[PDB]
C-alpha cells in the first residue's frame, strides 16, 4: 500500500481478492519493496549478497539486529563447514571485529 | 588412511563406520542389516542404497566428494585375480 | 560339521544362525521356535510362510542357499 510517496510491505495473510480480479506478474520495482528495510536503518546497513531466483535484487541487514543475540551457522561434514565458516566470518566480521568468537 | 572391511555393518560400532570420506560398497546379504545400515550414508540418498541386496559379484556403489552424483559402476575383472586355498570333498573322496 | 536335528534351538546363541546353508520349516505352532526361525529367515518370502496353517499331511517347504527360489518340497 501507499504511505506518503512510496510503498510499504505488510505481512498479514488472511486478505484475499474478489472473483474476476485480474492477475499480473511482479516487476523488479515491486520486488525491491518486498526485500527492503524499514526506511530508517539504511545508513546502518550491511550488504551480503543477491537473491537466487532472479539475481537482480540486493539484500541488506541491520547491524544492531544481527549482532545482538545468539547467531548460528550450520552445515554438513565433507560439505564446506570449514570453508563456509571461513568465508562467512570473513565477509561478516571485517569492519567490527570487537565481537567475541571463543 | 584407515579402511574398514567386514560383512556385518549393523553389528559394527557407529563411529567405526563414520570414519570415511569416500565410499565403495559391495553386496550386503541380510535384510535385518539394513536397520542399522540406514545410518551408513553421509552424502547419498535412499533411491540407490536399496539395490545393494541384489548387487552381483564384482559390482559396487560409489559416492563421495570425487563424484558429481552417485553411480553404479561395473569394475573390470582383475588380471591376474585372487586364488583359493581350500579344498573340496570330491578331491579327497577320489582316493 | 554340525548338523543338529532339534526342536528347541533357542538355547543356541542367535549369532550362529548366519552361517547355515539351508533352512527347513515343518509344521510349527510354538511361539519361540518359529520366532527364532523367522529371526534369521531370508526376506522376500511371506506368502508361503503364512499359509503353513493349511498344510496337508506330509506337506513341507524347504529352500535356502542351495535353493535359489522358494520351493515346496514333499520328500518322496
Ligand atoms: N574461492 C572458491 N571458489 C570456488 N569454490 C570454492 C572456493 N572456496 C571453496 N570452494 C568450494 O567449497 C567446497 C568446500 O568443501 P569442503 O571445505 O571440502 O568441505 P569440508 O570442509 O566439510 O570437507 C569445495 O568443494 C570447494 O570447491
Ligand atoms: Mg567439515
Amino acid at each position: 500500500k501507499r504511505e506518503l510517496n512510496g510503498y510499504v510491505f505488510i505481512s498479514e495473510d488472511w486478505r484475499l481478492p474478489a472473483l474476476g480480479s485480474s492477475a499480473v506478474p511482479l516487476t523488479s520495482d515491486f520486488l525491491n519493496i518486498i526485500y527492503s528495510i524499514d526506511k530508517e536503518e539504511l545508513p546502518k546497513a550491511v550488504e551480503l549478497g543477491v537473491d537466487s531466483r532472479t539475481k537482480t535484487v540486493k539484500i541488506f541487514a541491520s547491524v544492531d539486529k544481527l549482532l545482538s543475540r545468539h547467531l548460528a551457522v550450520l552445515g554438513s561434514t565433507g560439505y564446506g563447514k570449514s570453508n563456509f565458516n571461513a568465508l562467512l566470518t570473513r565477509k561478516v566480521s571485517e569492519k567490527y571485529p570487537n565481537s567475541r568468537i571463543v | 588412511s584407515l579402511i574398514v572391511s567386514t560383512q556385518r555393518p549393523s553389528e559394527l560400532s557407529p563411529t567405526v563406520l563414520a570414519m570415511c570420506s569416500n565410499w565403495f560398497s559391495l553386496r550386503l546379504t541380510n535384510e535385518r542389516d539394513l536397520q542399522a545400515l540406514r545410518y551408513a550414508m553421509e552424502s547419498g540418498n535412499e533411491q540407490i542404497l536399496k539395490q545393494i541386496s541384489g548387487l552381483p559379484r564384482g559390482d559396487a556403489v560409489a559416492f563421495g566428494s570425487a563424484f558429481n552424483l552417485p553411480v553404479r559402476i561395473s569394475i573390470n575383472q582383475a588380471r591376474p585375480g585372487p586364488k583359493s586355498s581350500d579344498a573340496v570333498f570330491s578331491e579327497e573322496w577320489a582316493n
